[PDB]
């Protein structure tokens, strides 16, 4: 039932149908052996898109909000999305605790769902609110910081996950602690140390490294 | 946009 | 509808009920427009339903915020559709891939017949103008079309019928009633067209019956403000790109 | 793409 669920997987993807798509990975990961690396990939992907729909439509409904009797309306629809939002991310959290972590067996992968755990408690603290916000947060620098230094011991500069993950803890530092210099610090270093050995799966390290050069250049805009 | 790893 | 879910299999927790029939329509029309702006389709399909259901008719920004919600959510199954047929004919695996063809399959028939149901007890039977009826019979026309899309065998032939019937009377009375250049008439000469061309499969027809509404128009444009203009003109446009590319 | 209306 296993390279079932990865062709379905891989179907429900070229379909677009993100739904399935995570339903097939959380049962794989749930069968509790390691992923591989296309496993992985196949799971966050799948998560990335359904929960990113909700973030999407969080941050429409607010503008609109902001942008103003309708309101206790839209606020409950708000709040509906902020629900969807949390289970969300309260499977996935789940998952990375009872299974992905758990079972690491390598630096890259560790890095990974750590990087991950981090995304979604930052997902969670766009929308948190008084100290729930605070708990939240700390969750995510938490996750990231271990990311971040077991990065820095394991993989090159250029590795792809090394980068993603630099690329959403700056994310995190500017647009959750609100610290602008210390994310443009962050990528910049991310950026610099990269650029250096490329001198060395490039087009893999350069879409990521596109993304912290166009960060920077707004963040200094 | 801000953007974050694909 | 913080109180309400809609199921994978595009069955859904209901409207027939008290909970949405003790709603204003003001609510669910604002619910709608916030979902369109959200880009949550399920949600506002769910609210125009709703709205449809309360009996009376509705007006022109509800027709069409019925309208763009099941687009959007039928054109989300016949998206996937395509793929997945499209995987399969390019081929063990291929009864898996055949079964996921049929769950998508299934999910567009039970939109179609919500919306086919829609039509038949609502929407239709109260028109009460030419250019409702017109928008009405269009519809029904193209959600038969979507199922043909999918059907076969004899199931295939009720579908087309069904969806030939649906235009053609529309097709008369657009052309009794409205003005050439009137985007529901184009926007049904397009659909039309287009079930001329991949569903009958007569290109010749096709393209006649689109170059006919396009000309036809093309002639009656220098009429038009700006405004009205750029409505007609986004459908002309598809008109001219369908002609091209069925002569090439 | 074929295309139909909006």
């Amino acid at each position: 039932e296993k390279t079932e669920l990865i062709q379905k997987a891989k179907l429900a993807e070229q379909a677009e149908r993100y739904d399935d798509m995570a339903t097939c990975m959380k049962a794989v990961t749930e069968q509790g052996a390691e992923l591989s690396n296309e496993e992985r990939n196949l799971l966050s992907v799948a998560y990335k898109n359904v929960v990113g729909g909700r973030r999407s439509a969080w941050r429409v409904i607010s503008s609109i909000e902001q942008k103003t009797k309708k309101l206790q309306l839209i606020k409950d629809y708000r709040e509906k999305v902020e629900s969807e939002l949390r289970s969300i991310c309260t499977t996935v959290l789940e998952l990375l605790d009872k299974y992905l972590i758990a079972n690491a067996t390598n630096p890259e992968s560790k890095v990974f769902y750590l990087k991950m755990k981090g995304d979604y408690f930052r997902y969670l603290a766009e929308v948190a609110c008084g100290d729930d916000r605070k708990q939240t947060i700390d969750n995510s620098q938490g996750a990231y910081q271990e990311a971040f230094d077991i990065s820095k011991k394991e993989m090159q500069p250029t590795h792809p996950i090394r980068l993603g993950l630099a690329l959403n803890f700056s994310v995190f530092y500017y647009e959750i602690l609100n610290n602008p210099e210390l994310a443009c610090t962050l990528a910049k270093t991310a950026f610099d140390e990269a650029i250096a050995e490329l001198d060395t799966s490039y087009k893999d390290s350069t879409l990521i490294m596109q993304l912290l050069r166009d960060n920077l250049t707004l963040w200094t805009s | 946009r801000q953007r974050s790893a694909p």
